[PDB]
């Protein structure tokens, strides 16, 4: 049954029919199976050479794109008098927060690639310049020990991976292996990640990659300036497993996949498909 | 020929003269965890006959406004029988199913419901930000019900949901639907009682209606596990 | 999977899902129509070949459309699907249909 | 790739197999052209 | 016409299915239409808390 | 087996689950002329699938007291579609044709239809020495009624049609006919307008009947031409 | 010996006695579309002799202060026999096209006609931004003319559309122009009733003049639809 | 008749001529055929070894320039009392509003080509110093959905690609396949677009590339800036067919072949060449 | 080309290959050096 396929299939010149005991255009949906008419059977066709490529629904084509993950500002200065992120943050990472790159995961029940992490950064006054700072990310696994400061000392990074890089570089750059602790992450998770009944539904804390924590190295400046991070992930060597039915209702959070619907359709819970007058009504009719 | 069936496994058989083919999901089959596969080491209880068998959970009543029934695995037979006693008994479970839905009627009756199993399957609560607790996802052998089938419950579709391995059941046509279920999960064993890997779902699209004698119209479920592996033993939980 | 053909004010969820068929009174009866844009919001939007679809933008090959009557066991009936090619307006008559 | 560490490659874009009827023909019995499916 | 007898339900349902056959082809990606957002999720601002 | 059948010309398809094998009128198939057998010179055109498909007519109710209904060939379809664009523009036509009468019904309804092509079926006409005008020959897609069917309006008889290439359409049976027509006639070719091969008739000789709900039973008539050639072109008539 | 010509297609042939020798538009000749080209699935219709054979379109009258005129294919046979009817009951077309244009005066008349096919001929409208609108384009038939024949009606040149595949009719030497037309578009087939393929422009770059007997000098277009395909069959639009 | 030509032909002597029945001088027009008369023929030749090369007239040289196809410039800054283009634009691609690069396509009437694709950032203040942006270019497949400001969410490209570029960098560059759903673009189209009447004459969508979106990542500074963004097209690996007549009246639409003329010679609606005195007067005569 | 797709290549200034005739001479029969062209 499997087979390399690299261009769609050709068609063959089909003739009449009028054969007893033989009705290709009957199925039974019961069985579960997906009709297997073949359009050579359903009407007279002419022979056909296609040479229509396939590449570009290649699983690792269709999600091998660096979507965006993650962005965050906060403003650079002196945070004597501040209550807010004092010249850096942390970011738990996740696929979810972000609904392009989320539906598309979401497509698939497991996942298993390698991901490549490109961090872009830009900057605004609070004009006399834009300064040319240097930044640290710093990857922290997954419920790790994060800096409390922008001088803690937690920022040695002994073992943890460190990038810095400037504001006036190409973004950086790096891949995470798939790290999971399994064959694969479950983009899906039907189950509690605790051995108690309290924990958390459908958070399977294997499937976080970790921590990402981002401070500007320099000390502040005489005046203030908002700085924002933005990450980009892209997954590559990519193998997938049990398609799923595509999301259909607005995301409402990160840590569920909580419904309600649009106000009105399309895409409103008894409704997804827009209306039209009648079943015999033709929209877009030509005139 | 391919409208009767039998199933037999262990001390318990099946039969149906109006089925239509069977499903495997995916084009596979159950089996043991091979060497290569293998993580935990100490060597595993393989029971066999005792838990691969068929278990008949409580039936349900097809009704006009019927919304649909689920029935999460394992946790729908975590406490029946022996395959209950091995599950409670140790850390670690891995086994394929074998999945029969029942439901007959009339000549008179028409009604479709489509049987699907799915893989990972999590739930979705409706208008809230709140996630599902432990109590709406674990309900055992009872099963639960779609709130919202039209969306899966998750803010998907049932119009996709052909996608998963499944059959229908279509009155006018055949009384039960087959579907063979492979161990299926990124791990080779896990824990029984925190992590259900599939879930039944009998939703009916198309609504139960006749003009005759009006008659209770049941569904009934049985499971049969398969190719049962248990690792880690200790007391029961 | 399926077409959302029943995409009609008054039809909630799954009833949106399904197509009633009723005895007719009158001859050759035009049941229902389906827009075929696989790349616009219409019954077949929401599926597996429209969802994929809609994340390209070009589409070539063959569809296959199939339908699975629901109704009793003693119920019988013929009925006819054409797939015109574009052109004109829509067929409203099954002598138009038919060609 | 010259890093030593093999996920680190770009994309792998040259696997064409494919098994369509683990999705579309999942039955047990083979269904046979033209043949009625039920019998 | 659709033919029934007195106890059967004289108003039946069909179930319409879609699917591309094998000669189908893709190309040009773009994001999909399907889905969008205005807002933050909820609980994303929380992963940096 | 011989209950089943699906055929299948141009972009045209039909399928039957309740056939009762089919009929080849005289044990013959349709097929194109040859040479040694052809008249005119001019090359002829084969427009092939734009011509040879099914075309479907408006259905007859049929009724406790209908008589029977009757359709003549090549008439019945020189206005439709492309088959009936090349007979307006050719002098000369030329084709088999395969035809295939629906009605179904109930396990509880009763009746049975005699489905006879008779070639040259020249009417006459109930009391008086008058032939038959234009217009009570010429239904054209309409097709006409019988008013004798007892002796097939041309004071011969029903009872002894089946000498002709038929069928029958039993209720309880089947719930279709099909019949598949060569060329017949004493020339290779003919002029379309004036005169008809073949008449398709559908006689119910034993009336419908049934104590269950009452509902409109229609018969269909679609039929396909085979192999159409056409000769002597010019403007439209 | 070049001077002579008969062309015959399906029922129709033409003959000149002052003929130029013919054009074959870039050197190509009408063929049917093969397998490794093909893009449409259905089994084509291929008309042969019914289509594939020389329409006469309506006469003009060349005049002392006539600008030109200009016919679009296959806008201008659409409606003609039974190449129309096809166009008209197919989405889809295919098509060569021989031309030969008429056009005879006498040994005391002088005038000088650029025969010349266009292909994608995109009109511009003069002195405005507001694009030309249908009727502007589609004249059928009777074809159109031309406003300002020293640009091509397209801000261009008559010049040098000599670029193009052409012939010319100076009366002193020839009273005919044929040209061979090969499917020209970027796809293999295309819908008949939006878009023209080419557009034959018939332009007196010289006037029509002599001193002699005064007489009404037309000049006639015959077009030949070749290798004829149509596909995606339905209803007449 | 087909051959390879990597230089202009050569020159073979030629003797005096006498021939009865031969006359290679004269010609006849009206067959369509060019003069095939060689020099050879109209007078007595020497024997010339012409080196000459004729690769830069090949078809891929001629069209082979980077040439602008696009500039745009609007206001980066705080447009909190805009009414205009909000640190962002959208322009749907079209190679028809420069006249130079337009004439030259429209010399041919079908085309093949790649597209190579070349974006330069320009900033001026509206001084003290100029600001080191980050820009995006997202394309969006014609007619789809495009960005509605310049921090929607739908920057977030999950499918569309999208390409970020610094002022400070080198122009931003990137190749477009031929895209085209047909074998060849149609630089010239005379049909409609739609089933209907209504529809645009002369447009066919299938020939455009699609919407190029661009926005100023960086959240406004404190002064405004005027950015201007050029983009410009090279295509390759082209293949072209049917040249036609060059374009001489100005152009007046992108939509369409509209003329008008200039308002006198050269290229007015009725004298394209400049006039002369006569037929008899030659300018610049050598005096 | 290190790109993974050809059409990302540079381009191509090898095709020296030409057939003007298909535009000066576009007729069916061949015009003889020399001969009068209408005979
Ligand atoms: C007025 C009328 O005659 N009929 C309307 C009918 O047009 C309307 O349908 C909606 O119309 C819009 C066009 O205005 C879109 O085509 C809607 O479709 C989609 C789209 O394809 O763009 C589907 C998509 O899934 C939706 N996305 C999300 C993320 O929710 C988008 C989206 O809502 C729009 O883009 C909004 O910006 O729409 C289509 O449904 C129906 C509604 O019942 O009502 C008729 O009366
Ligand atoms: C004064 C006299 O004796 N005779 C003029 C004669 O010179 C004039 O001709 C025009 O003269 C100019 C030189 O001044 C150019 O040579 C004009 O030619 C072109 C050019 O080659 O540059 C042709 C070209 O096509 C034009 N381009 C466009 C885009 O329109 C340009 C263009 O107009 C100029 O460059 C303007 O800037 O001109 C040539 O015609 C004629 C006019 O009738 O009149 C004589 O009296």
């Amino acid at each position: 049954v499997e087979s390399i396929i690299k261009t769609a299939t050709d068609t063959v010149k089909s003739e009449i029919n009028a054969e007893l005991g033989v009705v290709p255009s009957l199925n039974a949906v019961e069985t579960g199976a997906t009709s297997n008419t073949e359009p050579e059977e359903a009407i007279q066709t002419r022979t056909v050479i296609n040479q229509h490529g396939v590449s570009e629904t290649l699983v690792e084509n269709f999600l091998g794109r660096a979507a965006l993950v993650s962005k965050k500002s906060f403003e650079y200065k002196n945070h004597a008098s501040s209550s807010t992120h004092k010249n850096f943050f942390k970011w738990t990472i996740n696929t979810k927060s972000f609904v392009q790159l989320r539906r598309k995961l979401e497509l698939f029940t497991y996942l298993r690639f390698d991901a490549e992490i490109t961090i872009l950064t830009t900057v605004a006054v609070n004009y006399m310049g834009l300064p040319d700072l240097t930044l640290q990310a710093m990857f922290v696994p997954t419920g790790a020990l994060t800096p409390k400061e922008q001088d803690s000392f937690h920022w040695q990074s002994g073992s943890n991976a460190s990038v810095f890089f400037k504001i006036s570089d190409p973004p950086a750059r790096m891949t995470i292996p798939f790290m999971c602790i399994n064959s694969a992450y479950s983009v899906f998770y039907d189950g509690f990640a605790g051995f108690e009944k309290n924990g958390l539904y459908g958070i399977n804390p294997a499937d976080t990659i970790g921590n990402l924590c981002v401070r500007i190295v320099n000390e502040h400046q005489p005046v203030g300036f908002t700085v924002t991070v933005r990450v980009y992930m892209k997954p590559k060597h990519i193998k997938a497993w049990a398609p799923r039915p595509p999301r259909t209702m607005p995301y409402m959070s990160i840590a569920n996949a909580n419904y309600k619907g649009r106000d009105t359709a399309p895409n409103t819970l008894n409704a997804i498909i827009g209306n039209r007058a009648s079943v015999t009504t033709m929209p877009h009719n030509i005139v | 020929s391919d409208r009767v069936l039998q199933l037999k496994l262990g001390n318990s058989a099946i039969v149906t003269q109006e089925a239509a083919n069977y499903c495997c999901a995916y084009g596979e089959w159950p089996n043991y965890l091979p060497d290569h596969e293998a993580v935990a080491i100490d060597k595993p209880t393989q029971p066999e006959t005792s838990t691969d068998r068929f278990y008949t959970l409580r039936s349900v009543k097809w009704e006009s406004n019927s919304t649909g029934w689920w029935w999460k695995l394992p946790d729908a037979l975590n406490n029946i029988g022996m395959f209950g006693q091995n599950v409670q008994y140790h850390y670690l479970y891995r086994s394929g199913f074998l999945i029969h839905v029942q439901c007959n009627a009339t000549k008179f009756h028409q009604g479709a419901l489509l049987v699907v199993a799915i893989p990972e399957h999590q739930r979705g609560a409706h208008d809230t930000t709140t996630s599902p607790g432990f109590n709406d996802i674990m309900k055992g052998e009872r099963g639960g019900t779609f709130n919202h089938p039209y969306v899966l419950d998750d803010g998907t579709s049932i119009a996709c949901a052909t996608i998963f391995p499944h059959q229908w059941i279509n009155l006018r046509t055949n009384n039960s639907a087959t579907i063979v279920l492979p161990w299926m999960n990124v791990a080779p064993m896990d824990f029984p009682l925190r992590h259900n890997q599939w879930t039944l779902a009998v939703i009916p699209v198309v609504p139960l209606g006749t003009r005759t004698m009006s008659s209770v119209v049941p569904i009934t479920v049985s499971i049969a596990p398969m190719c049962c592996e248990f690792n880690g033993l200790r007391h029961a939980i | 999977s399926m077409m959302e053909i029943n995409n009609t004010d008054g039809a909630n969820g799954m009833e949106r899902l399904r197509v009633d068929i009723s005895v007719q009174a009158d001859l050759d009866q035009l049941l229902f129509n389906i827009p075929l844009d696989i790349q616009l919001d219409g019954p077949l939007r929401n599926t597996l070949v429209g969802n994929i679809s809609r994340y390209y933008t070009h589409w070539s090959g063959s569809l296959e459309m199939t339908f699975m009557f629901c109704g009793s066991f003693m119920a019988t009936g013929k009925l006819i699907l054409c797939y015109t090619p574009p052109g004109g307006s829509c067929p409203t008559t099954r002598e138009t249909a038919m060609l | 790739n010259f890093y030593k560490d093999s996920y680190a490659a770009s994309a792998s874009k040259q696997d064409f197999s494919q098994d369509p009827s683990k999705f579309t023909e999942p039955v047990v019995e083979g269904l046979k052209a033209g043949a009625p499916v039920l019998k | 016409n659709l033919i029934v007898p007195s106890e059967s339900s004289d108003t039946c349902s069909l179930i319409g299915f879609i699917a591309a056959k094998d000669d189908f082809s893709l190309r040009l990606m773009r994001d999909s239409p399907d889905i969008g957002q205005s807002n933050h999720l909820h609980g994303a601002e929380a992963a940096y808390q």
